[PDB]
DNA sequence: TCAAGCCTTCCTTCAGGTGTTGCTCCAGAAAGGGTG
DNA sequence: CACCCTTTCATTATTATTATTTTTTTTTTTT
């Protein structure tokens, strides 16, 4: 963390005034004569997400040139939000020795090797591969805590 | 007329100076005493001097803020200087008359700043019509350049940041290209950085002058060759001269209003040739742009001992007083003052190593702010973090 | 491709922030308890990294407009200025859930998770409006990445990047504008001013005793209703400030970029604020750079005629069945 | 609709600013502790980014009237000159909460969190008056955008549009004006004068005894007395100002109502200091969406707006203000 | 209602400027330190916006009688001249707080933090006097707007232009007037003049000894100082505006304007500085002044004549009472 | 052509602001009903 | 059955909040 972990707020609401003028103009076909800020299309929603400005360091085994070619397009990281967050100032890949690198700090299967399981790993439901947001692919995994 | 209308490839040597050259070009200055001696060989210019007197900052960065009698006096100056008969007036006098009228016509428009300075010889009347904004002309050079390489010895701020550099030369950001610099180890290898310093803070005081001069006496006693002691002002170097005169005798060289950098440099070669060990109370051009590597031994730099000691007496803050730097400082703030001081100090430290192969080089910093707990001298420490022991 | 819009706000900028912020009458933000305080809604500010000062990174406040406000403003000006006249010159009637998907980022077309084939993903991402944002139950990634409105400020030099050092601000950029509401019954002068009130003098007097009783009861409780007499504060970003706006499009078509350009052609009538009553957030556009090349002129956009022809033939051909098929 | 009215203030302009602000006798504003410091209410300052010198965009103070004050003045001008005069011409009357919503937007604190109806929002935003200022217990967006009144000044070039570079002032626009509260009974020059004051001489001498006790208490310390010596910063008169009154998708009648207000802006005070005639103005021009439609008699142009507002105020009734005014909860 | 009175000051006008000004022997105002400078207060000054080069507008100082000064002057010249005779002849007798609120507009510097009931505000805005000035502890807004007295100048042309181009005057309007307080024990120089002294010649000589000791914080009677006046004879206008006046209130202001002649613009009393003669009164653009007084406008005088009759102090007592 | 100003005054007490002034709302969605 | 109204239920509880302290040089080789 270069910065303290602050918070971002965002809200969502459809503009009711333009909806009313479109309902009169005929461009909107709305049978309901009243909105609802607690639910529905005109719901106002407030939501707060943590915000961190940080140096992000990962460890992996692979070809540096391909990672550079992939990360050249990487304009954002953490959220591909399309709203402006996580813009990459830069990236850097260096080779390091074997005993320094903690590859093991990763979501692992429960049948992993005894030298690969650490203390901060614990048994849970997590994705270990591919789309980590897809809960249908989530498996019984041993994973580290951020 | 003298250069092609479109430059396909432009390479600038020592690009750090180049903007100042533009700042040299777009100042048109009216010199009063050569005019007054030329006309004798009007009373309106004397009234311009009398109204010029009423206006330590004398009207800095003010294009037209105060003009009580400045513009009718300028108009009378223009009309009494341009209507003098060209027939019978001398061939070298018309140069003075024409540069004075060009400077006055630059002054009249109101698109330029006005500055006052006096000569080092005496309190002569010097007046300047200069341009503090320089985006238009240099941008008119960059659309006229296809590609350019700007090479310098202090071009970059910190690592790969050169943002203020493309601010000074007004380089377009789309055409800017920031390459990694080359900072070899042999520039920092033979140089030895000493822990001792002057405990008094530099505050233009005589007690600081005595304690600092006792440290110069220590360094000159331990010097196996020449010593350059760098200052930023005339007053502190005259304080150091008055504190080191009877102490050092013929070993010292001072720079003043009557002692230029070239004369001092020539004396430095002269009494290094005589075998004595000189010290040099240097300022101004002694910071940036002097060759203190000897040309009597080209092939063998391991016997180079012309300058065995560089001592920096104070951090060079407040050195750049130009119109463009004042305007750029007013936008940026304290940061531009700190980074320009870093570039001046890097040019000051670059006088030690000019070629690889030299040995037994000594570097001294006596500013007590450097070794203090202040955070504003933080870059000044990291450059001193490139030396060890 | 990238569009950078440099604008100056004619009026102040106010985008309200969460939390309970209190200011004294002098100006001290967030006082310790035991002293009189004041309600304050500051403009939205993020703590950003700063290499100014030292080489180490320090956390500095930076007062912005959030990027969501930018995204919705760009969206709403495309709907209000080019999309709606095209759809009402044809006679199209949107549905709620398709109107909610086009005008908001909401999934009330079907709250259910609608499956999206890759061919229909491709045919909706190539739509001149729809593929910019997406939204709805498909939850497909829109092509438009709209950044926050960043002021050209020294706290944002990491966000702004090099090149904005000329024409740059520093120091404080927020002013705490104090506003108030007076009870207008106290403003009532005479019988001619009060004759429009049902009851008139009796009703005005009754409200005055009601307000007096409520205020003295509240002050006696200090040693749950509320009156009209209010006096509060809100931090705004200073007017006349220069702002950069980054709009990066992930593999766009010509019609999508043309729609963004025609949004910038007509966004002078739009506002960016939580101050719509006070005309806050009025701005004029000073520069629009496409792929690093500036294109904005004083008489709208001059350049990118291929984008203009593409967006003309795009907004001519739409018949709003694609909006309905995008919703459900 | 983007109305641009350029005004000329005949008298000074005083929109006071909150805060514990002090001034010395010679004029040192906000002086440090340990010196003689005096109360001062500064006028409304807006920090504006400006081009001081060459480049150097910096936050310099301009002196304004806020958009709330100017907007309220517009609200009061069309109300007290067009709306309620033509509304008491027949038997239409409002409730006192409807008066409160017509003058301050809302009728109470703690407004209800329920939304307003779509057809209700639509018919109020098409109203000649209610659509310009939509408050109420259910928040409604006002069609009227009213910008702060800016002096035509060189600190506001990044605020002001083109074509106003001429007739345009520069330099400081304020003056500190000093008002001293003078106890009136020390001006009493005879017992002829004291007859009307109670008790004859005894109550006047009792107030002198009272003043002496308060003076001794304040001096030995170093209620409250009647001496009220103070100074207030004003914006100097004769200035030309710009005022921008925008209307997003306006009805013809609403623009006609703002036009009739601008035609009846005479003898109105802008900001504050009502006792000292502060805020009297003579509007030099109105710019209706780029066109100049002011002569010194009045508007005398754009007959569609005046006809629209005329047929609007003939059909004006109070029931729109009531259905704007009742709380849903 | 618009009231545009046209006065020409017969005497120099001096309205004291707060601060600490200084002047040399000559007209150099606020000298740099080192030269012997004399204390000086100036005429109260207001910057205008005016065109210096006939196209360029600049803040230029103009010397004025302030609006609050003329507001207090109007309060004094209606209160003593018509309000006090109506109170005296009916035997109506105010209180001390009522008198303070009748002049200062506030009985006490502390106001009560309450609003008044509307029937009260309507009654006192119906008042010919209290409706004009308002005030009180509950802050009644008055019906009278009193502007500063403006000399018809180049500077005031952007202030005033309703037919004031020809008789507009150009040039500076100020003058420095000096005053020395001499110790008059240094001027008697006689035994006939010292017989009035209790103690006599020895007492006078002892005062000279104290003057000898103090001349090289007991400050003696010596003083040399100056004050800046407006010149006499130039012609000014005054804006008096009424927001929603009753006919009684405007009749009271008209009756003030009819007896405005023997009153001093508040200023330097002993030098007779405030003297002026009304050249005209424009009444919504209608000139209704004559050399005898105010011709025409009889309904306003009739309304204030009925207004003055039946005047009672019970409203002045109610207005001054706090919570 | 000489005279071509000498001295001394350099402001004194006042003059402290008072009231109000603390935000308001909400950012739920499954429950039955009712209507085309 | 898609379009809405309007009902209904829920258990603990507290409140902290980043903002700054230059020196005054005379270079350079243009028209």
């Amino acid at each position: 963390r270069q910065l303290p972990n602050q918070m971002w707020m965002q809200t969502g609401r459809l503009s009711i005034v333009e909806a009313a003028r479109h309902r009169q103009s005929g461009y909107l076909q709305l049978r309901a004569g009243k909105p609802n800020p607690a639910g529905g299309p005109f719901k106002t929603s407030i939501y707060h997400r943590p915000i961190v400005q940080a140096e992000l360091t990962a460890f992996c085994v692979g070809d540096q040139q391909g990672i550079e070619a992939l990360l050249s397009e990487c304009r954002q990281i953490g959220g591909k939000r399309g709203v402006g967050f996580g813009q990459v100032a830069g990236f850097k890949v260096e080779p390091v020795a074997e005993t320094d690198c903690p590859w093991s700090w990763r979501a692992l299967p429960a049948d992993a090797d005894p030298r690969l399981v650490t203390s901060e790993h614990a048994r849970c439901i997590a994705a270990i591969r591919g789309p980590y947001w897809d809960r249908t692919l989530h498996v019984e995994a041993l994973a580290p805590t951020p | 007329l003298s250069l092609p209308h479109f430059i396909d490839t432009l390479i600038v040597d020592e690009a750090h100076l180049l903007e100042q050259a533009f700042a040299s070009v777009y100042t048109h200055t009216l010199r009063l005493r050569p005019l007054m001696r030329t006309i004798e060989g009007l009373d309106a210019l004397k009234e311009l001097f009398t109204q010029m007197q009423v206006a330590t900052n004398t009207s800095l960065n003010v294009p037209l803020s105060d003009v009580p009698e400045l513009i009718p006096a300028l108009k009378d100056t223009v009309k009494t200087l341009g209507a003098l008969p060209t027939k019978g007036m001398s061939r070298d006098a018309r140069s003075v008359i024409r540069i004075a009228t060009r400077a006055a016509n630059d002054a009249l428009s109101g698109h330029s700043r006005l500055r006052i300075e006096v000569t080092p010889v005496h309190s002569y009347p010097m007046l300047l019509s200069g341009r503090s904004n320089l985006q238009r002309a240099l941008l008119g050079l960059w659309n006229a350049t296809g590609g350019a390489t700007l090479v310098s010895a202090t071009l970059f701020t910190t690592g790969d940041n050169g943002s203020l550099t493309r601010w000074k030369l007004e380089v377009p950001t789309e055409r800017a290209a920031f390459l990694p610099p080359v900072h070899p180890a042999w520039t920092t290898a033979p140089v030895l950085l000493h822990k001792e310093f002057c405990a008094h803070e530099p505050d233009d005081s005589p007690e600081w002058a005595t304690e600092c001069a006792q440290t110069i006496q220590g360094v000159a006693s331990t010097a196996q060759g020449g010593t350059l002691v760098l200052c930023t002002s005339y007053q502190n170097t005259e304080l150091l001269a008055g504190r080191l005169g009877a102490a050092l005798g013929d070993r010292l060289i001072v720079q003043s209003k009557t002692s230029s950098a070239a004369t001092c440099l020539a004396q430095f070669k002269a009494k290094h040739k005589a075998g004595i060990r000189p010290v040099w109370l240097g300022l101004g051009a002694a910071w940036t742009g002097i060759d203190l590597s000897d040309h009597s031994l080209p092939d063998n730099p391991e016997l180079d001992r012309l300058l065995s000691d560089l001592v920096i007496t104070r951090i060079p803050v407040g050195q750049n007083r130009s119109l463009t730097h004042e305007r750029r400082t007013a936008i940026g703030g304290f940061r531009i003052i700190s980074q320009e001081a870093a570039w001046h100090f890097r040019q000051g430290l670059g006088r030690l190593v000019r070629r690889p192969g030299v040995t037994h080089k000594n570097l001294w910093v006596l500013d007590a702010r450097i070794y203090g707990g202040a955070a504003w001298v933080a870059p000044f420490r990291q450059i001193l973090d490139r030396y060890k022991k | 491709m990238q569009i950078e819009v440099t604008v100056r706000n004619i009026t102040p900028i106010f985008s309200a922030a969460p939390g309970s912020n209190y200011i004294t009458i002098d100006g001290t933000i967030n006082p310790p308890p035991g002293v009189s305080r004041f309600p304050l809604v500051r403009t939205r500010m993020m703590y950003v990294a700063a290499d100014v000062g030292d080489g180490v990174i320090k956390s500095v406040p930076l007062q912005i407009v959030p990027g969501n406000t930018m995204r919705s403003l760009l969206r709403r000006t495309m709907l209000k200025h080019v999309i709606e006249p095209a759809l009402v010159e044809k006679g199209n009637k949107l549905s709620i859930g398709a109107y909610a998907t086009a005008y908001s980022g909401n999934a009330t077309g079907n709250p259910d998770g609608v499956p999206s084939s890759f061919d229909e993903i491709a045919t909706m991402r190539a739509h001149p409006f729809i593929g910019l944002f997406g939204g709805g139950p498909r939850m497909l990634e829109g092509r438009l990445m709209v950044d926050s409105l960043y002021p050209i400020h020294t706290n944002a030099e990491r966000i702004l990047g090099a090149g904005y050092e000329n024409e740059m601000m520093s120091g404080p950029i927020t002013q705490v504008v104090w506003a108030r509401r007076m009870d207008p019954i106290l403003n009532l002068g005479s019988s001619e001013d009060v004759e429009v009130i049902n009851g008139g003098a009796v009703a005005a007097n009754g409200w005055i005793q009601d307000l007096l009783a409520n205020s003295k009861a509240a002050a006696s409780k200090k040693k749950n209703g509320r009156g009209l007499k209010a006096f509060n504060a809100h931090e705004v970003v200073i007017p006349g400030l220069k702002w950069v706006w980054r709009i990066s499009l992930d593999r766009p078509t010509d019609a999508q970029v043309g729609l963004v350009l025609l949004a910038l052609n007509k966004m002078t009538n739009e506002r960016i604020a939580g101050g719509h009553s006070k005309d806050y957030g009025r701005f004029v556009i000073d520069g629009v750079s496409l792929n690093g090349e500036q294109v904005w002129s004083q008489s709208g956009i001059t350049g990118g005629e291929q984008y203009f022809d593409a967006v003309a033939e795009a907004i001519d051909g739409l018949s709003s069945k694609e909006f309905e098929q995008f919703a459900q």
